[PDB]
């Protein structure tokens, strides 16, 4: 017949390999397809959309408060309100965004970030803030004349409730890694800092501590490959009646 | 729009751009859109072609690795003497997408799939020399006549789709067809199987493959052998509709979403994310 | 690919479909 | 010669693959084929011929009075005479029928019912029935005022001595299931019912109990995938001269 | 009228129909004909384009599926000092569909069947370190001579098509032709083989395929192996005729359709379906 | 499919045979 | 029908001359 | 034949040339 012969990696099973196989139940006639609405056919269309970013991911913000920033009426010129880790791989505030979780099922990230931050505080309630986005190298600024030296929007409160801090794709390699380490050249992203541009004013009846809610999506500009499983997810042991599934 | 992208966008060139009226920085999260400021609207660009391909990040690719379903080590020895709970050298299995929780929190991204499962079942077996057991692995419906022996009658698979596989074979790979009712698999299914009200919150049977019955042909043996059988699926030829939060919070049980998040951060409930100090503390700085 | 079967599902993974719509997702407003 | 790889599946006896195999006879000539009256090239020719429904399950209906329903004349207004479970999957009167015991070959089945009543009275015998098909979700109607806002069909006694009951193809899902689970949404079929529509009145000489004969079959809308074994046969032990076909 | 039938047919949308002399609901069961009464004919219908398959209902992939026909442990030992009954390392099998009752049961829906048997041969063995043994399976004619001994000389298959597997091997499968003298198989046979009135009823050897005589090719070990020999027969380019009512009693014997029936509803003689109180009883009633 | 056999019986099973005539059943009447 | 051998003996059998003439036998006179 | 590899001495073996010249052996005279 054809002489053949069997090549290493004859017999094993590639979880990943892509062959077709033995149908089951042959001459299957599967359901018909409808238009079911908001087909997915790439899964950049999900980390395109804005989600919520944890930036008040500390103690005594129980549940929701982590999602939205107080900010306050201040005494001091040019004071600090927060600053985001931009780590999408590893903890931290982008981890819970749909930019994060679906970039944790990959290692090898591009493309151009997108920071959208909804101001929450009265229509008597003006302000103007900055949002500098420090590219990598050195620490994360804590002084307004240190912080706008990068990529940066001021943002005056009014009609519009939101700018978009761009996060421009800055970086000397393709790609961005994760690699268990932050202070890492080929993982580490900058430094989005927020500071008062003048000050948050409010009137006598308005609330003076209002709030932010920062949202992240990716742009166009934006890539993933690599994928592996995500670290968002563990299995200590079997689930409940994960047994009865058998039985 | 809809529009075939095969790679990542490219960035055009942009200059100082001082304009009254057009602030496309400025967009409306209230109206429910992602904001639509290129990085050329907000900051100042170069030219770059960019030839990222967007092909890893397919739904094909994303969910068409095979991941594990099911895993039992079962005792194959004389039954004889064994209690009436333990397998006694078969197992059924419901095919069950959420008894692990990696390939369950990629199909629970979204709302409605549509898949063809590439079913690889691989048997592996230890000793309480190893033998060349040969094994059925007869597909049963839902809810369907299940086997009650290794060798009662109902294995003789008249119409049930057996396929007979050996431990020293490589592993044996079927094809599970796009098997619901439905246009798609329900993932998450808000409402009740059943029109009484008794009916199990969540679990579409539709949804459900069916059973998965699984045997040693072989007799048994003298001495007594541990064989563990693991169950790969392979969803394929996939479309995949609505997505959904990826879930933070741990698994608690396979038929339900409920939650008890970890003890503390990151993962738990009152805190999902890890904690830090304080807003404007930076937990990875570059101090040097 | 390959697909020596008569099934039509049968068949290999189909990783070709690179028509996305994120502007169902992105831009959902009328 | 030829670089080749064993898959996983290579090796494997799986029951329902269809590959050439090897002859047993070579140049062997089967007998020519000839013209045998009624071929069947598709079930669903079987399924669509109406048969015999088993209404009278009941006790004290011994063997042959399980198919005819006893039906008299009454002096109460608008009684039911009798019901029929739905359920083509599970036990019930459509089960030992052509719909019904090749459906029990497979597990999702779709497409349109037919159920016929021959009535069996005399030439004297005037009477007229309703015969509701009540869609699912609810109990089965027991008065004639919740039945007939279902589905029905009234029918007269006269020349013609049947009429056929469409069960119309009411589901949400495009099939319907097997699942051991009668009450379930993706299996429930719904329920026919039938009352005196006037009653059955007859002359002195006629037998006051008259008969119906209930007949079901399959339309051309109907379709059945995903075959199984049946569960209308079992096998405990080995038949009997099993072991003297191997001496 | 014969056509081609690839999917199920459409519905067409109905209106109003008040119409004297046309009365489609009344037919007319005497005739034998099965009412012609259309959905559009009895209820008003939506316009419905009926894209489901027919495919998996026809009686090739009906009995298209590898079923099992025979099964026989046998020991594989010394048989020098065994009673003149046991399989002395060999078994003769006159091939038969008659033995299990989900193959039994889909052949005898038909009266005359057309098909080419697919014969799969899976031998497993298990210990009274389990050997590769190799077997030979001569196939053999209906009433020619079958061996007597393992190391008998009528093994030697000068023009019996015999098929040389081992365990370790995939199964042995060969191709059975349509082997009757006949147009098709009688599965029913309303008559008697012989001339004379001693003939068994219902047994047509035209029927009969012909004897399986399997034998292990290996000499006798010094410890002793229980070789189980499962036969899986797939019938093939099948050509169906004549349908029957399907079985609803239990078999008794494989050589006749004798009855008995359950003890009890279901599937009894005095009552093939289960039993219920009245016949305006409901049994699974949604009760809220 | 395939059939590298010299006997058209030994092929792959032919489910294509998609002409059904249940009209010598439904009505068998002339 | 396949053959990938260099030698024509190798081949598989050839089960198609249907030739045949019986007179040599049946009517071997002259 | 068949030869599947990028290398053209692992063919299989040339059994083909059928050129001899024994008149460089049996009249190697001038």
């Amino acid at each position: 017949g054809v002489p053949t012969y069997l090549l290493p990696g004859s017999g094993q099973f590639l979880t990943t390999d892509d062959h077709s196989s033995a149908p089951a139940l042959p001459c299957f006639n599967p359901t018909p397809e409808m238009h079911i609405p908001g087909q997915v056919r790439n899964m950049l269309e999900v980390v395109q959309v804005e989600s919520m970013m944890e930036i008040n991911n500390t103690e005594s913000a129980v549940g929701m408060e982590r999602l939205k920033v107080d900010i306050s009426a201040l005494t001091d010129v040019d004071q600090l309100l927060f600053n985001i880790p931009l780590d999408i791989q590893l903890d931290g505030p982008l981890r819970n965004t749909l930019v994060g979780n679906i970039s944790r099922y990959y290692t090898h990230w591009s493309g151009s970030l997108e920071m959208t931050f909804m101001f929450c505080g009265s229509f008597m309630a003006a302000g103007k803030l900055i949002l500098c986005y420090t590219p990598p190298g050195g620490s994360c600024p804590t002084t307004r004349e240190t912080a706008m030296l990068g990529t940066h929007i001021v943002w005056d409160f009014g009609l519009q409730s939101s700018v978009t801090l761009i996060i421009p794709w800055i970086s000397g390699s393709h790609y961005r890694m994760f690699n268990n380490d932050a202070k890492s050249t080929n993982a580490n992203v900058g430094y989005v800092t927020c500071f008062m541009q003048t000050n948050l004013i409010v009137p006598s009846e308005s609330s003076d501590t209002c709030s932010l809610i920062g949202f992240i999506a990716a742009k166009d500009d934006f890539s993933l490959r690599l994928m592996r499983d995500s670290p968002d997810i563990g299995q200590l042991d079997h689930l409940h009646a994960a047994e009865a599934a058998y039985q | 729009i809809e529009s075939i992208i095969k790679t990542a966008t490219d960035t055009v060139k942009s200059e100082i751009n001082a304009e009254l009226g057009v602030v496309p920085s400025l967009n409306a999260v209230e109206t429910g859109a992602t904001s639509n400021t290129e990085p050329e609207e907000a900051i100042q660009t170069r030219t770059v072609i960019n030839q990222h391909g967007v092909s890893e990040t397919l739904v094909e690719n994303f969910l068409s690795r095979a991941a594990l379903v099911s895993k039992r080590s079962f005792e194959y020895k004389d039954h004889t003497s064994s209690t009436a709970r333990a397998d006694k050298n078969f197992f059924k299995w419901t095919i069950n997408t959420r008894s692990f929780v990696q390939l369950r929190r990629k199909l629970e991204l979204f709302t409605y799939l549509r898949f063809d499962a590439e079913i690889t079942i691989l048997t592996t077996v230890a000793v309480n020399g190893l033998p060349d057991l040969t094994l059925q692995a007869m597909f049963v419906p839902t809810g369907a006549l299940t086997p009650e022996k290794q060798d009662s009658f109902h294995w003789q698979s008249g119409s049930n789709a057996s396929v007979f596989f050996k431990i020293s074979d490589p592993p044996a790979r079927i094809t599970i067809p796009f098997m619901c009712i439905n246009s798609a698999y329900s993932v998450f299914y808000d409402g009740f199987a059943g029109f009484e009200k008794n009916g199990l919150y969540g679990i579409n049977p539709a949804d459900t493959i069916g059973n998965l019955c699984v045997r040693i042909v072989n007799e048994h043996q003298p001495v007594g052998f541990t064989v563990t059988v693991r169950v790969y699926m392979k969803p394929k030829h996939i479309k995949a509709w609505a997505p959904r939060p990826p879930r933070t919070l741990p698994y608690m049980s396979i038929a339900n979403a409920n939650y008890k998040g970890k003890e503390r951060a990151p993962n738990a409930l009152s805190a999902i994310i890890g904690n830090r100090d304080s807003v404007k503390t930076m937990p990875h700085n570059i101090v040097n | 690919q390959i697909n020596f079967y008569k099934d039509s599902y049968a068949a290999s993974a189909s990783k070709q479909d690179f028509s996305q719509d994120p502007s169902k997702f992105t831009e959902p407003v009328v």
